[PDB]
RNA sequence: ACAGAUCGUGUCCAUCGAGAGGU
């Protein structure tokens, strides 16, 4: 599921910083920029590998001011929740709406209408969960969950999960 | 500190992110310290390259860049040898003056 | 921020062929035969759960070593693993780096292969088939017991692989994941 | 709330001695005073020019601070 | 190793050497408004009250012996550490590496009655008064929350006196040998914990002149080197320093940290960082040399030997003083050290 | 100098144009730092351009004339 | 004002006609009432020629659609659902020519 | 599309290029960019730019665009100034 | 828009900051829960001392859509409002909710007046409705419950207290982000007006030896005095959250209805950070060449005292000080000009300096005539208490019209009024600064003296007594007006249903509102007779014995209840201390400080009846709320640690100063009285709401800003240059 | 619970035709 793509970034540098350290300045700019990003097209950017031959091209100077625009070339590991993909995670939160999963850095929700009516909200047990037959599921337990689709392309990225599928739950 | 009253003065002071300051209504001049990166709208001083134009503008010689010299009378004064390219006389002619607003335009007007 | 220029009338295509699907139909950005920065006609790289963890770990230690050498020139099991990448992340990436902790924890908890030789030979074993690297990554990461689990897990392998070969390399992967 | 606002004044000393004008704007120690005969505006120290009455009478110095009135 | 608190001892005036109380503790309190204000640190120069060596010979370890005896009585067995030294004295021992012997002259006597090392202490005004004044307005008797406002107002113009000395005994192990050191506490910047380790709650303060050029900057760097060596010897979180000028007016108060000081010190000049490394290595080398040839006898009844250590010709000259010398008679035979109770406790351990 | 006279010394406007439609009908909310194009439900490619207000008025009038003056920030060539 | 959208320069302009679906898609309101300010000449009529969603009318208040004032709001386009199709005045000649070119009973 | 051994453009520096370089350097100096030459007490950014151009100490590259779309990069220090 | 809000906006700009509230999204009929553990875009927040009385009232009987349900709708509304504000603020250390309960006799009389009125207007509106159906059965009246029903001692207070505990238990059980959050609930049994308990708790927490000076606290409330209350406690990193009213969009007059619904569902909120306002005060109270030392800490308390003197909810406003928007500046400049004449300050931790107050009031009376003349001129110009002779200042006419007494009586009455007014000023200062001075002080007058009075108060001393808090039943009797028989004991109803001598005098049937005292709103004065102490106390104590034991059980003072989660750091220690010992007595009390987690205080075994391994029933029985167990929460009593000494207003050591978000230009603008008149540019406050972030949270390890020196200061200067 | 007189910054009077002019 993990992919590495040759992404591109455009940055603007003030001419007051036009010193011999422009290369390292752009390096740290990119480093703090793409780390932890939540872009809706590529997905989740986790690590920026290949910290060599970044190949910072010449910076075209805008006619308006002295700033220069740079087009840096880099590769990084991406993370996108492709719809219809089976993934395995851990339970973190479980309200009456459903039990969430911790597949990667996301908050995929398994809403009550997705999995069958077998799962019941039993609040008597100390950890609030959906204790039922066909194996035991609880908080911080192994669970395999499918992805129905992608929502909220802007801001945070997450999806919705379902368990109603043969050889998908329990495990 | 001179203010917008004498010729060698300023009219506006621009701080970061706009926020224009007026030097004729605020009167707070003198007790204001100019930090680096600000902009000051000073008056047009001597040796300032400006664009001097006469209409109709047929050829490129109708547009010229001159050097500002402040004079104590309310009229435009020019050398007698530049009237021929302008095709202008002094029987009541009217001519326009344009000033640059950036280093790019000032330098390109001076050098071109 | 993009890597592919407009083509096939991207301005007003007006097709809207959904957004994603389980039976291939990958996104436009993640399409086969990607364009490399200097090269061209390079297929998309797919990483398994174990491969991605090794990649990020090796990148992190390389960056830490580079930073340490720059400073010098200027001048158990799962429990032990958590301390290692904790102390690696606490000084290499810097910043908030809140999102990185969860990804690394999930990679360590759900890691299938922990031996360099085994993960290296995984690609050699899987290169026999001409399957799309995404589904081979899915079968390498997700566990299985026989052909039924692999067939039911994803809908992209309908009659694309012979059952005998499918069960053969499924048992091969089963032993290659149970040996470590 | 400056007292020297809209009051008939006479300029003393300098090159405009004896001129009659009305204060228009005050900018700190400097104030803008128009002129009756001359069609121009001049700026001088507010403490210098004397102050007269709108209708007409005796003239006084800048001591009008203690008496917020005309004359 | 990580320093561990052993106990707390108080040495008030008149040589009373009280044990196990916090009557000589101070708390830091200095609002930024006071720093902004033009405080004077030279008023009332005639109000100085001195209870130091001039009043009586403070060069003794009777209080330290009493407090370690009390700690051993409370706990039992024998402390594994082999060298006892005052916090101030130990700093001067290693300061001779980069300081001339004339500037740093140290006279000490050792005792090996316990099969260990027992260091005995052996013996301008305006600057001292200004430092004491800065300490007085930089400290509070009781905690601020329990301090009335009128007490603060009186303190802002209080007299200058010497006292309220807080001594803490800390066992610090460096290398393969364990050492016990008697630290000095001046103020408590943060909160105070009762019946718990307060090493992280301690602090250290001093005064220095304002810099004008790079020479004064280098002098301040050397002072920071000395105080960082001090802190590394004891373990102190706060190294707050005061700044004074020609007019003796407080200007700036800083908040240096133990970990931050070496990094900035090395970043400024590589030479001082190399000196730091050389000093921290030389301290261990000197300790390992001291624990090498000194005759240690665990038998209490064994004959005690007295030594004198003088740093001459870049070497530590150690020689055993003859028993017929009057110094030994006035030290051991005269019962200057090794009190009757301490000797009784030592014999009980046998 | 021509550009400065036409823009800085005269009308100067900033508008947001959708990267798919090419029109200026983009809903921009600077308070929440988000943009949206209701025409093609686009939210991840919005560009800002600096054009004179007269040009914006002319484009709006042309759009009122059932004519679409789509503006693009990239050159269309080859494939 | 600061906008996170990247700043670019126009490189080409593509002309064309406006499809009947596109105008409805981009329209923010539907105009049906031909009278404006019908609320006792105090406020603006909803759905009229001066709909608030069309844009701000005075600087102090903001535009409901995008929440800026006049100096920043570029305005928004509405639409009118014509009862019957109407010939374009500027395309009458082109319509006649293309009708002559093609058959009047079949598209061939 | 950046040939070097096949650069057929003139090695000299045009008046428009000179004006643009001087203006850009002057604007950068005015907005507090680092200066690589001593000023001799000068205080006008434009004359500082001319002084820098005199000894060829301007770190800029001229990109001359061919009509088809290709281009070649010429350094400021390698361009002969004769006008 | 309220005058106070715009006044503080124009006098102190760049203070109001918008809330970056996250908008939940619903897709495919599924609403994604909000991530509580996510970082708050509005800055880090630790404490959320909140007033529940200011949130329950707006939900009940609003200007539109009244709640038809008796209690279910109100409980749902308060629950959703609490959830919204908690998500908006996102606390991380401690959340405290307070409910108004027993108050001092002063607030007592005031509330009496207020409610009695509310009852009168409710009677007017319901009789108007009755005649409305007359001119058209009894089911169409739609008579909602009166606002007087919200009073401690009523069963509604018990229902609210029960609902809050269940709500917080459900939130703690269902939210993984509440692992390290402590919830303190103060029901109506505990005396206080909602904010007094808050400041008492803040002062008690500040007295802890391990208290962190860098803790950030936020208070939610629509009251107009809590802004000055936050400055009175001298606690930096203080932010005030309130609903925005500057917009004031059009109310209700398809897709239009849905847009209007979402507009109401997204009401914005504004920040009122005072850390950046502290700089505003510091650049305002400076005095040129003052004799004694000057510090910001002593200046803010004096300003708070002056603001309280302008107008307080306890004492009536002065006749000269009625606008409370412009006279504040007048008295501020009077204090500034008279400060050099004094060799000391004005207030010292609540202690009032008599000569300073005497000089201030003498100067105010000297300036009183000019202010009265200017206000008369303004009123006459606007036009172009029955008798007012403006030439002599109508002092005698005012006395004879507000008291109807003879000259000797007016002299003795002015003396008594001065005495009681200075005593009340001292009492309100003492209450708002440190604890409560007295629970029995009252003002036996309906007005306040003016002019050249107050000059004879110098030869006096202030001395109060602790007293005892009032019981819920006597307070309910004192505050509740006539009728309003709901939520009342049967004994009180029987006492009402008989023509008693004290019933008619203390609680008549018609409130004379002829005293409008120069105003044009519900605002008025209390013409109701001042209820005495002995008669009401004897009546209540005589009616007590025959009350049922079950009803009499609701007469305990009570204690705040702690509801720490099951994953708290101190949870194991508390369980071991209070359950392993199984002492079965109220003697095991712990003294954990603020070093571990937070919430320094003393706890004790719960007296409500909480048990381990049990279950908690839903109090409202509506909405199908899940039934949780006691294995995830702990209900235990909490007690405030008594203050060892007076709450001295001294900044705690180690406090990190706030970075200046403010330039020196506006500093000198306020200092020199530049005003916005010189700034002819349109100062759009709406545009002033866009470009403000106001970072909150300590900046830098060092607690001292650079003030030259050497080493680090020299390096900083070189970097700046 | 809480629950405001204006204050403080304030933007201009436009369009269409007709005539007389001057370089
Ligand atoms: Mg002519
Ligand atoms: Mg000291
Ligand atoms: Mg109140
Ligand atoms: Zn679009
Ligand atoms: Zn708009």
């Amino acid at each position: 599921m993990f992919f590495i793509k040759d992404l591109s970034l455009n940055i603007t540098l003030h001419p007051s910083f036009f010193g011999p350290r422009m290369k390292q300045y752009l390096k740290t700019k990119l480093l703090e920029e793409v780390e932890g990003s939540c872009t809706g097209k590529f997905g989740y950017i986790l690590c920026v590998l290949d910290y060599d031959n970044i190949d910072i091209q010449r910076g075209r100077i805008l006619p308006t001011d002295g700033s220069a625009e740079f087009n840096v070339k880099y590769r990084a590991v991406v993370f996108k929740p492709f719809k219809g993909e089976v993934v395995d995670g851990t339970v973190v939160s479980c309200s009456q709406h459903g039990f969430e999963v911790q597949v990667g850095p996301m908050k995929v929700f398994v809403t009550k209408h997705l999995m069958p009516q077998d799962l019941t909200f039993n609040a008597g047990s100390n950890p609030p969960s959906y204790q039922s037959s066909e194996d035991v599921i609880t908080i911080k337990s192994r669970i395999r969950v499918k992805i129905e689709g992608c929502i909220s392309q802007v801001s945070s990225i997450h999806a919705i999960g379902s368990i109603k599928e043969d050889y998908l739950g329990a495990i | 500190r001179n203010g917008p009253n004498e010729h060698p003065g300023a009219k506006y002071v621009i701080r970061d992110s706009g926020d224009r300051i007026d030097l004729r209504y605020s009167k707070r001049a003198g007790d204001i310290q100019l930090q680096y990166g600000w902009k000051v709208e000073r008056h047009i001083m001597d040796n300032d390259p400006v664009l001097f134009n006469r209409q109709p503008s047929l050829h490129k010689m109708s547009m010229m860049a001159h050097r500002v010299k402040v004079i104590p009378y309310s009229t435009f004064r020019l050398n007698l040898s530049v009237t021929s390219p302008y095709n202008a006389d002094f029987d009541g002619d009217e001519m326009n003056l344009h000033v640059p607003q950036s280093e790019e335009t000032r330098a390109e007007l001076s050098q071109l | 921020s993009t890597s592919t220029f407009q083509t096939r009338r991207r301005r007003l295509k007006k097709v809207e062929e959904e957004e994603n699907a389980a039976t291939l139909q990958l996104g436009q950005e993640f399409q086969l035969k990607q364009i490399n920065h200097q090269g061209e006609e390079e297929e998309l790289i797919a990483l398994n759960l174990s491969e991605a963890r090794l990649v990020i770990k090796e990148a992190l230690v390389e960056r830490r070593r580079a930073f340490k050498r720059s400073q010098k020139k200027h001048k158990e099991t799962r429990e032990k693993e958590l301390e290692s990448i904790d102390v690696l992340l606490e000084q290499t990436t810097g910043g908030n780096n809140k999102d990185l902790k969860n990804t690394m924890q999930y990679l360590t908890n759900f890691s299938r292969f922990r031996d360099q030789e085994t993960v290296g030979a995984v690609i050699q074993l899987l290169k026999s088939t001409g399957l799309h690297p995404f589904e081979v990554a899915q079968l390498g990461s997700l566990a299985c017991d026989t052909a039924d689990e692999a067939k039911t897990l994803i809908p992209s392998l309908n009659n694309k692989i012979s059952d005998d070969e499918l069960e053969r390399i499924l048992k091969e992967l089963s032993n290659l994941e149970t040996l470590y | 709330r400056e007292v020297a606002l809209g009051k008939t004044v006479r300029i003393r000393s300098a090159g405009y001695k004896g001129q009659l004008g009305i204060v228009k704007d005050v900018n700190g120690d400097k104030a803008t005073v128009e002129l009756h005969s001359k069609n121009k505006h001049i700026t001088i120290d507010k403490h210098k020019l004397t102050y007269y009455n709108r209708e007409g009478g005796e003239g006084i110095t800048y001591d009008e601070l203690v008496n917020r009135r005309g004359r | 190793k990580q320093p561990k608190e052993i106990g707390f001892y108080s040495r008030t005036k008149d040589e009373e050497y009280l044990i196990s109380d916090d009557t000589n503790l101070n708390y830091y309190y200095l609002p930024d408004a006071e720093l902004d204000r033009k405080l004077d640190l030279s008023s009332g120069f005639q109000k100085f009250k001195d209870y130091y060596k001039d009043f009586e010979d403070r060069c003794s370890l009777r209080g330290l012996l009493e407090t370690i005896e009390s700690s051993e009585r409370h706990k039992g067995k024998k402390i594994n550490a082999d060298i006892i030294t005052f916090r101030g004295i130990a700093r001067k021992l290693i300061s001779c590496a980069f300081d001339s012997p004339s500037f740093n002259t140290v006279d000490l006597r050792i005792v090996s009655f316990n099969g260990q090392l027992f260091i005995k202490e052996v013996p301008q005004d305006l600057n001292v008064f200004t430092g004491y004044k800065f300490e007085t307005l930089a400290t509070l008797s009781n905690p601020l929350q329990y301090t009335p406002r009128e007490v603060i107002e009186k303190r802002t113009k209080r007299i200058v006196s010497h006292g309220d000395e807080y001594i803490s005994v800390v066992r610090t192990g460096v290398g393969n040998c364990k050492l016990i050191l008697g630290a000095e506490v001046d103020c408590i910047f943060d909160f105070k914990e009762n019946g718990r380790d307060n090493l992280k709650h301690y602090a250290e303060l001093k005064c220095t002149q304002q810099v004008a050029n790079i020479s004064d900057t280098h002098k301040f760097e050397r002072k920071l080197f000395r105080t960082w060596l001090q802190c590394f010897l004891v373990g102190i979180p706060r190294i707050i320093y005061g700044f004074k000028d020609d007019h003796y007016v407080l200007k700036t108060v800083e908040e240096f940290s133990t970990e931050e000081v070496p990094v900035l010190l090395k970043n400024n000049n590589p030479q001082v960082g190399s000196a730091c490394l050389e000093a921290i290595k030389w301290y261990g080398l000197l300790t390992e040399w001291l624990l090498k040839m000194i005759p240690r006898d665990e038998d209490p009844h064994s004959q005690i030997r007295a030594f004198k250590l003088v740093f001459e010709n870049n070497h530590l000259r150690l020689s055993e003083i003859e028993e017929s010398d009057e110094e030994y008679s006035g030290l051991i035979d005269g019962e200057h050290i090794l009190s009757n109770g301490f000797k009784e406790w030592r014999k009980s351990l046998k | 100098f021509l550009k400065e006279r036409l823009m800085e010394a005269s009308d100067a406007f900033r508008v947001h144009i959708c990267g798919i439609c090419g029109l200026m009908t983009v809903i921009a909310k600077l308070n929440h730092n988000q943009f949206e194009c209701k025409g093609c439900d686009n939210k991840i490619d919005i560009y800002q351009i600096h054009i004179p207000y007269a040009a914006k008025l002319l484009f709006q009038e042309l759009m009122a004339m059932n004519i679409t003056p789509r503006l693009y920030t990239d050159r269309s060539r080859d494939f | 004002q600061y906008s996170s959208a990247p700043l670019r320069t126009v490189k080409e302009v593509q002309f064309g006609l406006f499809s009947p679906e596109e105008v409805r898609a981009i329209s923010v309101a539907k105009i049906r009432f031909p009278e404006t300010m019908d609320e006792t000449q105090t406020r603006a009529k909803i759905g009229g020629l001066n709909d608030p969603r069309l844009g701000s009318i005075d600087r102090n208040l903001k535009c409901q659609t995008c929440q800026e004032g006049m100096n920043e709001c570029p305005g928004h386009f509405g639409h009118i659902d014509l009862a019957k199709p109407v010939f374009h005045v500027g395309f009458i000649a082109k319509i006649k020519k293309v009708c002559e070119c093609v058959c009047m009973h079949c598209g061939k | 599309a950046i040939p070097k051994d096949q650069r057929a453009t003139t090695p000299y520096m045009t008046k428009y290029e000179r004006a643009r370089i001087l203006g850009t350097r002057a604007l950068q100096i005015s907005m507090n960019a680092p200066v690589f030459v001593d000023l001799e007490g000068e205080t006008d950014p434009l004359r500082i730019a001319m002084k820098e151009l005199a000894e060829k100490k301007i770190p800029l590259v001229i990109r001359r665009y061919l009509p088809d779309g290709s281009f070649e990069d010429w350094s400021v220090e390698e361009l002969i100034v004769d006008l | 828009v309220p005058s106070f809000f715009r006044w503080l906006s124009r006098k102190y700009p760049k203070i109001i900051s918008p809330v970056l509230e996250e908008q939940p999204q619903i897709v495919d009929g599924v609403i994604l829960p909000l991530d509580y553990s996510a970082s708050n875009p509005n800055g880090e927040l630790d404490n959320l001392y909140l007033d529940m009385n200011g949130i329950v009232h707006p939900c009940s009987h609003p200007e539109n859509k009244p709640p038809p349900e008796t209690e279910d709708e109100m409980l749902l509304a308060v629950f959703e409002y609490t959830n919204r504000v908690l998500n908006m603020a996102r606390p991380r250390k401690v959340l405290v909710m307070a409910v108004d309960g027993v108050a001092p006799r002063a607030k007592m009389n005031q509330q009496r007046a207020r409610r009695f009125r509310s009852a009168r207007d409710a009677q007017i509106e319901n009789e108007a409705r009755e005649e409305i159906m007359r001119q058209r059965d009894a089911v169409r009246n739609k008579k909602t419950w009166d606002s007087n029903a919200i009073t401690p001692g009523t069963p509604f207070m018990d229902k609210l207290a029960a609902a809050l505990r269940y709500w917080t238990a459900f939130k703690l059980a269902t939210d993984p982000g509440w692992k390290n959050l402590q919830v303190i609930i103060s029901d109506a049994t505990v005396p206080g007006e909602g904010e007094h308990k808050i400041m008492n708790f803040i002062r008690s927490q500040r007295a802890d030896p391990e208290y962190n000076p860098n803790t950030t606290h936020c208070i939610y409330g629509l009251d107009a005095d809590l802004i000055f209350l936050g400055l009175a406690t001298h606690e930096p990193h203080f932010k005030i959250l309130r609903e925005d009213v500057f917009a004031q969009d059009n109310r209700k007059r398809e897709e239009e209805k849905q847009f209007l619904q979402k507009q109401n569902s997204e009401q914005p909120f504004l920040w009122l950070h005072i850390n950046v306002l502290r700089e505003y005060l510091s650049a305002e109270l400076w005095v040129p060449g003052l004799p004694f030392t000057f510090d910001l800490e002593r200046a803010i308390d004096d300003w708070v005292f002056m603001c309280f003197f302008c107008g307080n909810d306890f004492l009536p406003h002065l006749p000269c000080l009625d606008v409370r928007e412009n006279s504040i500046d007048i008295l501020l400049d009077i204090w500034k000009v008279v400060l050099p004449k004094l060799k000391t300050y004005m207030t010292c931790d609540g202690v009032l300096n008599l000569p300073s107050v005497e000089t201030l009031l003498q100067h105010l009376g000297s300036r009183e005539g000019d202010i009265f003349k200017t206000r008369h001129i303004q009123e006459a110009r606007k036009k172009e208490e029955f008798v007012k002779l403006f030439e002599p200042g109508y002092h005698e006419r005012y006395y004879t019209a507000k008291f109807h007494v003879t000259p000797q009586d007016i002299e003795q009455l002015r003396k008594d009024m001065v005495k009681c007014y200075i005593e009340g000023v001292a009492w309100v200062l003492m209450y708002y600064y440190q604890g409560c001075a007295s629970w029995n002080w009252f003002y036996p007058y309906h007005y306040a003296p003016l002019a050249t009075d107050f000059h004879g108060f110098s030869h006096l001393e202030i001395k109060f007594e602790e007293g005892t808090p009032f019981l819920p039943y006597e307070q309910l009797m004192s505050v509740l007006p006539a009728a309003s028989g709901h939520a009342l004991p049967k004994i009180f109803r029987s006492l009402m249903s008989e023509p008693d001598s004290e019933i008619i005098d203390f609680y008549p049937e018609e409130f004379p509102i002829d005293m409008n005292g120069k105003k044009m709103s519900w605002q008025g004065i209390a013409l109701l007779p001042f209820i005495d102490q002995d008669r009401l106390l004897t009546a209540v104590r005589a009616q007590y014995p025959l009350l049922s034991d079950a009803e009499r059980a609701r007469n305990i003072r009570g204690e705040p209840v702690l509801l720490i989660s099951n994953k708290n750091a101190n949870y194991e220690r508390f369980s071991k201390k209070l359950y392993s010992k199984e002492n079965n007595n109220n003697n095991v009390v712990v003294k954990f400080q603020h070093f571990k987690s937070g919430l320094s205080g003393i706890v004790s075994k719960d007296v409500e009846g909480f048990e381990l391994n049990g279950k908690i029933v839903c109090p409202i029985q509506g909405g199908s709320l899940p039934n949780l167990s006691t294995t995830l929460i702990l209900k235990m009593s909490y007690r405030l640690i008594p203050l060892p000494s007076r709450n001295k207003s001294i900044i705690l050591n180690g406090f990190i100063p706030s970075e200046p978000v403010l330039t020196a230009y506006d500093l000198d603008s306020i200092m020199y009285k530049y005003n916005n008149q010189n700034y002819s540019r349109r100062w759009n406050f709406g545009n002033d709401l866009k470009q403000n972030i106001v970072p909150v949270g300590p900046k830098g390890i060092t607690q001292y800003k650079p003030r030259t020196g050497g080493y680090r200061a020299f390096f900083y200067f070189a970097e700046l240059s």
